[PDB]
């Protein structure tokens, strides 16, 4: 348990908005950038998220999706 | 002569029955819609010209008004996505394609530039431009021993459209039209252009930018030690796409990661998280906490190259979301790395910036450094010197923090602080 739970951050209790718990076999599988609920032992529900995280795809530093042609 | 003519005028010409008068009408067209912002793309739209110009793509007895129509409707794809959608509307994409053969270099390049703003639009477009069949022809433009051979401004343009085939990630562009682009991309990452280069990493930042098996196909075509070249040119607009390719690829698996660390890309950070381009440094302190997030061995690898005396100096005085990534960086060190790893994180004077923090209005960061702190005082307890971490937290005014954190209104947070307070203050 502790081997995989290194890989999360608890965020809190148990948040039914992210769905139910999952088990601590199942949280080794969760995908970065996520979050879940997961049953660790013994008993308790705890809402945590992936260390590993994604892109904040800075808009700001994206270049032009398009490009006209203007005269020279 | 064809310049500033009214819509009426063009209108007038271009409904003439004389090909020649067609002609002059559509490059004055072309010159109303390229001599100024903001040119008139709706009223042009409005006219009903885009028909007209898609059969003119076809005229391959009059290469000159393949041109003007070819530049005209770029011009109008490169604006809003209603805009792009009317030239799509009207029948241009296997025009376009079609014209990808054209014996003249400028006309097949004009067609490059606008199947570019057709699939820059959004995946929707791009997938069309792809199942149009672009991608076969837009490659043999591009099948030529030498690069260097080829007009800089083609080749500049050839790669930007490519780069738009493989942008976009809901969805991201099928694995078949990927793996048919990709081997052009590395030798494109090899050509030395500044804006070849910075596309081709920009097309490579989209392509590992998903799930890691997509981070494989790019890994696995040997790019990471050119990007991390890249990551050390002195041009910032071939640096940024470079780190993002970079700290997308260290999102991926422990083994991912690890090729990015085997091609040497530590030692570039010392100057990217001191980068005067605060995205710059934004970005790298971001890629290090997915590096901290990896095995004690990748940890160390952070500890030798000397970057934790960097990820202190981010931590003591960023951007605001530079140091919340600092942050994230430190309670992923702190949760893999081995006591040894970190005691000498804390003699390296983490514990200072990250109280002074714990002021901060974002819930997050505060749950964050919490953590950081408890995961930094079990190392404490293994060696028994918790006393001497809880001294070093009140000097610098963080047991106040701490103390002010158990009012706070998210409950693991003053739950979190409550602890800390009673197990070690």
């Amino acid at each position: 348990e502790s081997a995989v739970l290194r890989g999360f951050l608890i965020l809190g209790k148990e948040d039914r908005r992210y769905g139910p718990a999952l088990s601590i076999n199942e949280l080794s599988n969760l995908a970065k950038g996520e979050k879940a609920n997961v049953l660790i032992g013994q008993g308790d529900v705890v809402l945590v998220m992936k260390r590993k995280r994604d892109s904040s795809i800075l808009t700001d530093s994206q270049t032009a999706t398009k490009r006209i042609r203007m005269a020279i | 002569g064809t310049v500033n003519w009214s819509v009426e005028d063009i209108v007038k010409g271009i409904n003439s029955n004389n090909l020649e008068s067609q002609l002059q009408a559509t490059q004055a067209a072309r010159k109303l819609l390229s001599r100024e912002k903001q040119p008139p793309i709706d009223n042009i739209i409005r006219a009903g010209l885009i028909p007209k110009f898609v059969s003119f793509l076809g005229k391959t007895d009059c290469s000159p008004i393949q041109f003007e129509s070819a530049w005209a409707l770029t011009n109008i794809a490169s604006g809003t996505s209603e805009q792009t959608k009317a030239v799509v509307d009207g029948g241009a994409i296997p025009a376009f394609i079609s014209l990808l053969a054209s014996p003249h270099a400028h006309i097949s390049e004009q067609a490059v530039w606008a199947l570019g703003n057709i699939a820059g639009d959004g995946s929707a477009f791009r997938d069309l431009v792809i199942k149009h069949g672009a991608i076969d022809p837009l490659l043999a433009l591009l099948a030529v021993p030498d690069l260097s051979t080829l007009a800089c401004g083609y080749l500049r343009n050839l790669t930007w459209t490519l780069s738009n085939l493989c942008r976009n990630k809901n969805p991201a562009p099928p694995l078949d039209a990927v793996e048919q682009i990709l081997p052009t991309l590395v030798r494109l990452l090899h050509h030395n252009d500044p804006e070849v280069l910075a596309d081709s990493c920009w097309a490579i930042s989209y392509l590992t930018d998903g799930p890691n098996e997509r981070i494989e196909m790019v890994v696995k075509k040997g790019v990471v030690p050119q990007l991390v070249k890249l990551l050390g040119a002195t041009e910032l607009p071939i640096v940024t796409p470079a780190l993002r390719a970079i700290g997308n690829i260290v999102t991926g698996t422990d083994e991912q990661t690890q090729k990015v660390i085997d091609a040497g890309a530590l030692a570039v950070f010392p100057s990217l998280l001191t980068n005067p381009k605060t995205n710059i440094q934004k970005e790298a302190t971001w890629t290090m906490s997915n590096i901290t997030a990896g095995r004690q061995d990748q940890i160390q690898q952070v500890v030798n190259h000397g970057l934790v005396p960097f990820l202190v100096g981010v931590l003591s005085k960023a951007d605001f979301k530079t140091q919340k990534e600092a942050a994230w960086a430190i309670t992923n060190y702190t949760s893999g790395g081995t006591v040894e790893q970190i005691v000498y994180l804390v003699h390296c004077g983490i514990i200072e910036p990250l109280m002074n923090l714990l002021s901060a209005k974002d819930t997050k960061i505060i749950q964050v450094i919490l953590d950081a702190i408890s995961n930094i005082f079990q190392a404490a307890e293994k060696l028994g010197e918790t006393e001497k971490l809880s001294i070093m937290i009140e000097e610098c005014g963080g047991l106040d923090k701490i103390e002010a954190l158990q009012r706070h209104e998210n409950e693991s947070v003053y739950k979190a602080s409550l602890n800390l307070i009673e197990k070690y203050f």
